[PDB]
């Protein structure tokens, strides 16, 4: 019938068992798996999916720590990436703890180590894996977003690969480019879809609003160098971008905003958000209310008034200024310098500068 | 208009008004390309008549340039075109030369007033608020240093510690938060699914152990 | 919201640790019946 | 136009009407500043050419006020800037001003018709019809005090 | 028996069947 | 692994109280705080 | 038929995406290098398989057959390089 078989005839005992397994018929997979001894339990269904992948994607534990205590039974290493994918923590913690993942170190290593071995663990078919063959299963975690995941696979070792630079001359980036230059490229980017997810950005690093400022920066850069998945690096720009702003709307004292502002007042994080244009993060009304107190450091009074008295001080700074300024020199240090080094008043002793420059070129011209 | 972004009525404005003017650069640049053709070409088809024309309006290039330029305004005139002698094949083609570039002028206009609209219409949700704020804090940065006292004409006279605990704090009250919001997503097809089967192992279960009572019983039956 | 089907599955979640301890109740009295006769 | 709310037909064309009068009171400033610029600058380049020039277009404050203001609809001539001397650089800089002014109107001009169709998108589903409900009631209730 | 594409495309179109089956499962209930 | 700890090693007897008491296993609760 | 002809050009593309190496890319495009597929494509087209970042990645480098190092250059330094053809 079909034109592609993805699975032969599938007995009757081995299509029964099937059936048990994916609809959690746990009283009858517990009768087959101890009593029969005419089934294989790697029989597949009609999509090349085995007992332990169907119990998995069905969410039955039960069957799940059943069929993991059967000895050979395979796709073991792809069932944790289907647990991973759909969030199910507890199956997650069922299948780390069988002998496969125990014993080796396969959560530690790289998924270029990983790759180097053929040794078909998280291929889900006869030839294939269901996601990327780079995706290791902290990558994955990451990708979903999976908080409690990422938690488990952070405990056991697993940290995302951190790719190197984009013009990279070394003997891997040199291989991998030439070897196939198009799985190396989407290869890139699901190491930093994991990198830029709120999920490992907050779980991984010492300090994740600088960390995700940094990527957020080289992110955006990657963009411009990589034209043609240009939308995939800004979105993951993005992701990192709103990760700042997501923590720095928590704040709910000053000692906090100064921390995530201030860096370890220097704005070191307030020039690295304009440097690095996080507009959400520097016009968040947090930010705003910090950088506006500095605003008005000495004028507490002003702060409130109306904007036609705040027009009425700058035309008697206007009026007033090479008096200002020659009092400034004899008292740099004094109510009168305290109040000219606020940063308003800095800012309105320009702006009344430049008006009186427009008032000479206007009254030359009188005549 | 430097000191405009400080204001809080006219810095949106201001803003607003700059990003414009980036926008239109380019499709400045395609009018450009559209303004040299037919300055070239009325300019050659007009240069061999210099004292033959009612006004000097396409003889040389720079009046060429004029004619064109100010009559996107529309402060040029038709005589623009007439010639004195009886040439009217010339004088015809200036016409329609003439005619077909004000009409593509007005589509080039067309098409710029509708992708600036398109743009505008696609970044919605309060972005000129956050893009106002965020020019108004690089003003007042620049004046948060204490270099910049006196204005240029009078400037002439010459185990943990306490950031690893709130961070500490933050970063969990973050995960929090975010769980949290997962939790407000709308809920699937395939999460529903994940509790009818909860519910399909249930039965199986309940109903075995139903029957287990029953063959239970059974065999205390045959006992007696 | 995702939320609220969580807590219908938490629900009956709970409601699977309770039958299933119910069932295994009358197996152990059934068990000391059989003792006693 | 007092009396204009009181209909269902022209009741919300009034209010709507008054509504673009107050935003563009504020792109208007913008202009002004603009619109100063070029009338200072250009009646500086031509104050000393009183009887040199075609017309007295930028000679005297007011008379650039007027050349300017009425170069908004398009009711100023180009000879505005042509200078009778052989002063070709002050005529050419006349030529550049003139026409970069005319270039930053429509600048300006555009980004005040973009900007409103923006703000109007976003103040959809059904508020037209509140609007002017409202503006009716209120002269309505002048009405209902028996004084008058 | 099968040839190099005939196996590409089998890979690629069990693929998508699970890939579609999961994006059923994402819409809303 | 994690730079942070929110919360060690959790003994068996407290992770699978933790377990019981956020699945809602009832019978183990009520086993865990009344003999234990 | 309109509605039913996107959903066969959104089939293509949705297989299209799936790519993850360059021998899978090569079987799409290139059907059993002749871009016989990108050639239909165009020829009906279906624009998204051919706008997609799968697709696009192949012409770019087809496009950069023995240009290795002007495929990263500034389009200043393309422009020049256009100054110096001409
Ligand atoms: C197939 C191709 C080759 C064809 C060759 C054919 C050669 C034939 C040529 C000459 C043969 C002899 C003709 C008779 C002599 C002249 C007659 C005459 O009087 O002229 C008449 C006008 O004539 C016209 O109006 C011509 C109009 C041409 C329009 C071209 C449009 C180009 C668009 C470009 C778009 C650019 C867009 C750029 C991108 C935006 C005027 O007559 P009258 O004043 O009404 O008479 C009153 C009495
Ligand atoms: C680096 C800075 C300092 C540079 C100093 C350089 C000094 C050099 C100056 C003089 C040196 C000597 C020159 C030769 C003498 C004159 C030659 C002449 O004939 O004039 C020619 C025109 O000349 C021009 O067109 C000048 C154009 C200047 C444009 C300025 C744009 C300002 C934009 C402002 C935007 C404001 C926006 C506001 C916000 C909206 C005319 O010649 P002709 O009629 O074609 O000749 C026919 C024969
Ligand atoms: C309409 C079709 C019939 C008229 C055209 C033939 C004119 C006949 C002619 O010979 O006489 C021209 C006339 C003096 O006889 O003088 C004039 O006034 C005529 C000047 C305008 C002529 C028509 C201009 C059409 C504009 C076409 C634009 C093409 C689309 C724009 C390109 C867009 C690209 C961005
Ligand atoms: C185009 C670039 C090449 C031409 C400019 C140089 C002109 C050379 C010149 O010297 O001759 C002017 C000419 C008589 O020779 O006379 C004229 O007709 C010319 C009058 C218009 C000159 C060009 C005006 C450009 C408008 C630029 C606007 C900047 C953006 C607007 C600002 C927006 C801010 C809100
Ligand atoms: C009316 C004529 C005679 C002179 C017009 C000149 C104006 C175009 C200039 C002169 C002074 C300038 C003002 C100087 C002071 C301020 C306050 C400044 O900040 C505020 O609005 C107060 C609140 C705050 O600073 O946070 C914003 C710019 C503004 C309005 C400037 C806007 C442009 C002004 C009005
Ligand atoms: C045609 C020439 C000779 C005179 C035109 C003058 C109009 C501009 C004025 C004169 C009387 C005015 C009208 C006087 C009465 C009314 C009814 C008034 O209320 C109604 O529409 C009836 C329903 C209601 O009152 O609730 C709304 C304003 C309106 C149309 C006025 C609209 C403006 C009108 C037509
Ligand atoms: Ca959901
Ligand atoms: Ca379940
Ligand atoms: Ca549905
Ligand atoms: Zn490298």
């Amino acid at each position: 019938g079909p034109a592609f078989m993805f699975n032969t005839s599938l007995t009757a005992e081995e299509e029964r068992f099937l059936d048990a397994a994916e609809y959690g018929n746990i009283p009858v997979v517990r009768k087959m798996l101890e009593e029969s001894k005419t089934l294989n339990v790697n029989c597949v269904d009609y999509m090349g999916q085995n007992a332990l992948q169907l119990a998995v994607g069905n969410e039955h534990l039960e069957v799940t720590e059943l069929l993991l205590k059967k000895e050979n039974l395979a796709r073991i290493g792809d069932a944790l990436l289907l647990a991973i994918s759909k969030g199910y923590v507890r199956i997650v913690e069922a299948i780390l703890n069988h002998p496969g993942f125990a014993a080796s170190k396969r959560l530690t290593l790289s998924p270029c180590e990983q790759e180097l071995q053929d040794d078909d663990f998280y291929a889900y078919d006869e030839d294939g894996t269901r996601f990327s063959p780079d995706i290791t299963p902290i990558i994955l975690a990451a990708h979903c977003q999976k908080y409690e995941v990422v938690h488990m696979l952070l405990m056991k070792g697993a940290r995302i690969e951190r790719p190197h630079d984009y013009f990279c001359k070394c003997g891997d980036c040199m291989e991998k480019q030439r070897h196939d230059s198009f799985s190396h490229s989407r290869s890139r980017i699901n190491a930093y879809k994991g990198l830029a997810s709120p999920a490992y950005l907050s779980l991984s690093s010492e300090d994740p609003v600088l960390t995700a400022l940094e990527l957020s920066n080289e992110l955006a850069k990657l963009a411009n160098i990589e034209k043609e998945f240009k939308n995939d690096y800004r979105k993951l720009s993005m992701q990192c971008k709103d990760f700042v702003v997501g923590v720095l709307d928590l704040c709910r004292d000053s000692e906090e905003v100064e921390a995530i502002l201030n860096g370890d007042a220097s704005l070191s994080r307030v020039k690295l958000a304009i440097k690095y244009e996080v507009k959400k993060f520097v016009a968040h009304p947090n930010c705003q209310q910090q950088l506006l107190t500095i605003w008005y450091e000495n004028l507490s009074g002003l702060r409130e008034q109306t904007i036609a008295i705040k027009c009425l001080v700058v035309l008697v700074v206007a009026l007033g200024l090479p008096f200002l300024a020659i009092g400034y020199w004899i008292a740099p240090c004094s109510r009168l310098g305290k109040i000219l080094r606020s940063p308003f008043m800095k800012f309105v002793a320009h702006a009344a500068s430049f008006i009186i420059f427009l008032g000479l070129l206007v009254f030359n011209a009188s005549d | 208009a430097y000191i405009l972004p400080a204001n809080e009525s006219f810095g949106p404005l201001q803003i607003s008004l700059g990003r414009t003017v980036k926008d239109i650069f380019k499709f400045m640049v395609l009018f450009i390309m559209v303004f040299f053709a037919f300055m070239i070409g009325m300019f050659i088809l007009y240069s061999y008549y210099l004292g033959a024309k009612v006004n000097a309006a396409f003889t040389t290039v720079e009046e060429s340039f004029k004619t064109l330029f100010w009559s996107i305004f529309g402060l040029s005139e038709v005589t623009s075109v007439v010639l004195k002698y009886d040439h009217k094949f010339i004088e015809n083609i200036g016409y329609v030369l003439y005619g077909i570039y004000n009409v593509t002028m007005v589509v080039v206009l067309l098409n710029m007033l509708i992708a600036m609209i398109n743009s505008s219409y696609q970044e919605i949700e309060d972005d000129s608020d956050v893009e106002w704020k965020f020019a108004r804090s690089k003003l007042w940065l620049s004046y948060f240093d204490d270099g910049k006292t006196l204005p240029p004409p009078f400037s002439l006279v010459p185990q943990p510690t306490r950031y690893q605990q709130i961070m500490k704090r933050l970063i969990k009250r973050y995960v929090l938060k975010a769980q949290v919001d997962k939790e407000n997503d709308e809920v699937n097809e395939g999460e529903l699914k994940e509790i009818k089967q909860d519910i399909s192992s249930l039965r199986y279960e309940l109903l075995e152990d139903k029957s287990q009572a029953t063959e239970e019983l059974a065999i205390l039956i045959h006992k007696l």
